[PDB]
């Protein structure tokens, strides 16, 4: 009996850092 | 005519009643009928529980320790804490002698729980707390599971019951059994709220518990004249135990391959509910009756929770009322004749102009769960003013901004029986029979939005 | 061929079972996904509770009073009303002497409050009583918001509680507390129904509430004996209050501007529930053993709650079995042990033709309410028959009208106990010392059709 | 400004309070707003009870009696078994002699119903049991119908009270009194899901029911010792009767005449859920306390409930525990000194791969009905792992099929109570006082599918 | 069991044990060759099982009786224990590591 498949990848652990978004409009007033 | 008990011709008689009332409300070719159940496909997927592993330290009490959350998966959706209490021995040695009972505190969870906070890389999301977990507990809870809710974080009649030193009548010892806390957080409220964790895989996530020390968790009390004194290493056998040992549990959520396909790369935009407690404002109702106290939230708040809670002993908590509970006959605590919430009426103004007049206590303790709630409070205290029509409800109903709101504040009036309990002279097992501490404590429930993009998160509107 | 840590091999494991079942159940380009949670924008709004102006009269006990609906409001939804219950101290001149004990009657909300509408200047639209309000609140009672309902109409084992003499053993008081009885109308049954005040500039809209004798809601009964006598003024202290404190409390509900001006001059239709009950009929089971009653009503009937209720003390209400309650050990109130619903089996027939059975009473009291009811009753009595599949559910189904319907008639059983319990001879404590008396109740809950039109409102089909 | 109480300026601030925040969550030109209701009419329908007519066999204890299910009824959607229970009086001639008590055994109802089915033609369409039902009724009850359902079903504190010989104190006789068993089928599970009897003319549906013998229905106990002997006719008075008046009821709805031919004669595809028990193991603490047991499933399994069952007694039912139950003082059963599930921990195995790890048996008891059930068991035992979000949801949620997968498998550990109650020597009235046996479980619930075409119904895939 | 303890290890490996146990069974000519030899799977294969009889020495030994110093005073127990190695396949690409067939 053939058992089927069903292969594991692993999707991606970043080490970096693109951009750090900002904070606008505070709700302090 | 006749009747078998087989026959269906009396329901022809009711079918002939069909009259222009009866042909308003039903028929048409575009009236939908009952016994059919339109079916639709769902998504493919599996869920499983999963290992949380510990980053930074060890569990031990009155200590913070911090838990990654793990990766790999799609969507997390569950989060508990499970923690093995220690065993308690009771020694003739105690300061009380022979007058001296140990016991576990009402709400064993709940406490030893504080300051519980869930962070992206090093931008807090929200944390909460004791009074915060008991208010929602109280008033979101579905009927049902009480029980099991009330089994799991203790309050099982066997911690809570004192017990006698060896040498007395009661030996019994303080079973040591693990007990469980789900944390309540935007993810868990809700199915369609989940953490897209394959969306993000440049913000690590971080859960921070900060324990209790194990001297406040214990309550050490005298039969005779109802006394509460902090308890010590010597006063229990096989001294504190200092570490104990806990883990916390996750459940993960797999997706399929061409939804996750489909769903990677695009931005995304959730609302959530957080918390925000105003810090304790000491209230002595022997000077003044009268309390006023200035709230300060920034987003719309949909709730306000709030009451006074007994801050005389440190060892006992959850006390709400304005006399602290007493050893009962047959080896059991019960509360004094004297037993009610010190809250009398309450009143809100907005920058000099009373929105809600000063309406009674039982009010915001009866009336507002009764239509805005899914639940009723069975302990005195835990008095609430919604402004949305269904609070437990995920989905955004009636609030008021509080950014854009000028000043505001609460006004509380003090009641006859805790201006009394306030002083001392209380005879035995009264629990007035010293003076007595209040704090007043505010809890608010707000919404925000949270903005998914390029692999990270944020508060647009901060 | 590993589980440590975060797990997701048996994840993949399970998603690989796919065959034809998966597939026709899930998946699908167009099958809907969890984990996503649809927004949709809702109308902005605020409420606020508002205080109702009384117009006629002052709230009395035995008497008729109205309060006037507040206009200015955009949209009315709920309403209640809130009574300061008097003091009440016994005397040692008591007629019945040492062995006597007053308490309050059991249920002392919907009591007290007969004949409670709501009219649209002199036309109305809806009336409850006491039957009712106590078939829907023991039938369609969420769980969890028992214990607070409860609390809220009395019954806190301190108004139910007997107390003795002054001179005796225990000499405690009623204590005086303020009670909240919340008004079940057609808008305040859904938040989809409610009054349209901006649309209704020109109509009157008040409520009646009908108050009772202090006679009637005070129980003096006899320690030994258990025999019920009416109370008098000179029996207690303080004497006979009339005039007593109660308010009307309705909560409003402001909208935005931009869409009142919209909505404004356009014609409304909405369904209303409406409750219609038979004239009572007095029961002799020493007599008879059957008994037929005539049912004639007009509109949809969507349910009919019938039971016999014990009439032999106007001073106690709200009683539902074949023998009276009784003094307990204890200082309490203790039912007995010969305490079953008279009723043993009812039917119902249409022009001599019998469309239910001699079906048993267990039937109607507990497989009924188990199929087509939110709740069980936890009380004897309280048989109901339902024509839909949902009582509670304010969208119209299966019902039947009357109006095209000829007579009807129900047929209803008494019990041995009935039939044995309608004569005296019971021993002390025993409920049936003296000769019972019953009476037959119905209650029919349909439909109607409101149209709101020209600043009014009038009933198209009427 | 004023502070009037039927002023409504109070909220024009709060309306006048919007933000940026408000904009985005609430307005719109297509924003729904509340305080309105669609309406949309509903199908032209009534219903009735019917009486089952019995076609095969007659009701007797111990005998499987068969009904068919009535025609001419357009849609069934409802069925339940009512049962009068005979007289029970003890003698003075019992073998316990004056040591001997006769009682109801708990839960009298769910059991003398073993392997109902319901089945079409002659093909099993589904069937069940005692330790469905039981589940079922601990998993999904929905509360404040709790004390309704052990009233119907037997267990009311008048049938498990054990009853002293005649000579003793308690000479008190069990009532004779009719209990209902709703039966959960795949129609009465939902109301759209309902058997088209008008559109299957050719089938013959069938109900077959096997009560169980009145020897292993009634405990008899001893009042000192605590042990359990099989009853004989001759220790009670009028003997055993195998005889008993059980009728089954099932309700039909009939529909317009429109609406029954408009859909005759087309196919269609109806989803249901059935039951599938693994067979019975014996369990042996003695010798290993780790057992592992196999499954065979077929379709996709939606949750698992695993129970370990104390089987000392045949006449003793329902113990989930590890020590029986012993008799009391007060002529009451009383649970005895330490009552715990044998369960430890558990664990599944998909062919040597572990998926769940050794959770804890709190695990499977607390957390799992707390998140995915709509009720947790109050009952010691009954474990219980979903596959899907919710249990109690008609709607297909995530699951996954077993005819694709490995064998898969439990493993359980024991635990040092039941390992210790397994052997004998305990005292009187502490339950263990004879060798104690267990066996375990497992129950699945699966997904299946059902295809309406021709006038006549089968499995599509079988 | 003279000839898994000997005849396998002196065909089939480096050395051979020196305590008493330590079964073994290859299907490849080389245990320790990193390079593929004879093997089978058993994903393909159906349910294969192991069959041990005890021995006599065993069955007296696991009851109790023994003397002083004779290490079977106690009653004694056993449990097996069945360990395989076997082959697999990784892929490394793009940066990152997996089974391509798992």
């Amino acid at each position: 009996w053939e058992g089927s498949a069903n292969p594991r990848r692993p999707e991606q652990i970043s080490f970096g850092m693109s951009d750090k978004p900002k904070f606008v409009n505070d709700k302090i007033g | 005519t006749c009747t078998t008990g087989a026959g269906v011709t009396s329901g022809f008689i009711d079918l002939a009643t069909y009259d222009n009332l009866d042909r308003a409300l039903y028929g048409g070719k575009d009236a939908t009928t009952y016994f059919i159940k339109e079916h639709y496909p769902v998504g493919w997927f599996t869920k499983l529980p999963t290992m949380a592993t510990r980053v930074s330290g060890n569990p031990a009490f009155g200590q913070e320790f911090s838990v990654g959350v793990p990766r790999s998966g799609d969507y997390v959706l569950n989060a508990w804490l499970t923690l093995k209490t220690p065993e308690i021995k009771l020694l003739e040695t105690n300061r009380l002698g022979a007058n001296g009972t140990v016991r576990w505190t009402k709400n064993l969870m709940h406490n030893a729980v504080e300051h519980a906070s869930l962070t992206f890389n090093d931008i807090c999301a929200q944390q909460f707390n004791t009074a915060y977990l008991d208010a929602w507990t109280q008033f979101n809870m579905c009927e049902g599971k009480r029980i099991g809710y009330d089994n799991m974080i203790g309050n099982t009649s066997d911690m809570t019951n004192p017990t006698p030193a060896q040498g007395q009548d009661g030996a019994r010892t303080l079973p040591s059994k693990n007990l469980v806390l789900p944390l309540p957080f935007f993810f868990s409220r809700d199915c369609g709220l989940a953490l897209p964790t394959v969306v993000l895989p440049y913000n690590e996530i971080r859960i921070n518990i900060k324990l209790r020390s194990l001297q406040e968790l214990l309550v050490f009390q005298n039969k005779d004249t109802g006394n509460v004194i902090p308890i010590s290493a010597t006063d229990i056998a096989g001294g504190l135990a200092d570490t104990v040992e806990a883990y916390v549990y996750m459940t993960v959520g797999l997706v399929s391959n061409v939804e996750r396909c489909a769903m990677a790369g695009t931005v995304r935009d959730m609302v959530v509910e957080q918390m925000q407690a105003a810090p304790t404002h000491i209230v002595n109702p022997q000077n003044t009756n009268n309390v006023h106290v200035d709230m300060r939230f920034s987003h719309a708040v949909k709730a306000l929770f709030f009451m006074v809670q007994n801050v005389t002993y440190k060892s006992v908590g959850s006390n709400y009322t304005c006399v602290t509970p007493v050893n009962g006959p047959g080896n059991t605590v019960m509360e004094p004749a004297m037993s009610v919430d010190p809250i009398k009426s309450a009143s809100l103004t907005y920058e000099n102009t009373t929105r809600l007049a000063n309406m009674g206590v039982e009010y915001y303790s009866l009336v507002q769960p009764w239509y805005f709630s899914a639940s009723i409070p069975v302990y005195t205290g835990y008095h609430m003013y919604s402004y949305a029509l269904n609070v437990g409800s995920v989905h955004p109903s009636g609030s008021t901004n509080y950014g854009r709101l000028t000043n505001a504040s609460i006004t509380v009036t003090m009641s006859p029986e805790s201006v009394v309990a306030a002083a001392g002279g209380g005879n035995n097992n009264s629990g007035y029979n010293e003076p007595q501490r209040f704090a007043l404590v505010v809890i608010a429930v707000n919404h925000n939005v949270i903005r998914i993009m390029n692999g990270s998160m944020g508060f647009p509107i901060l």
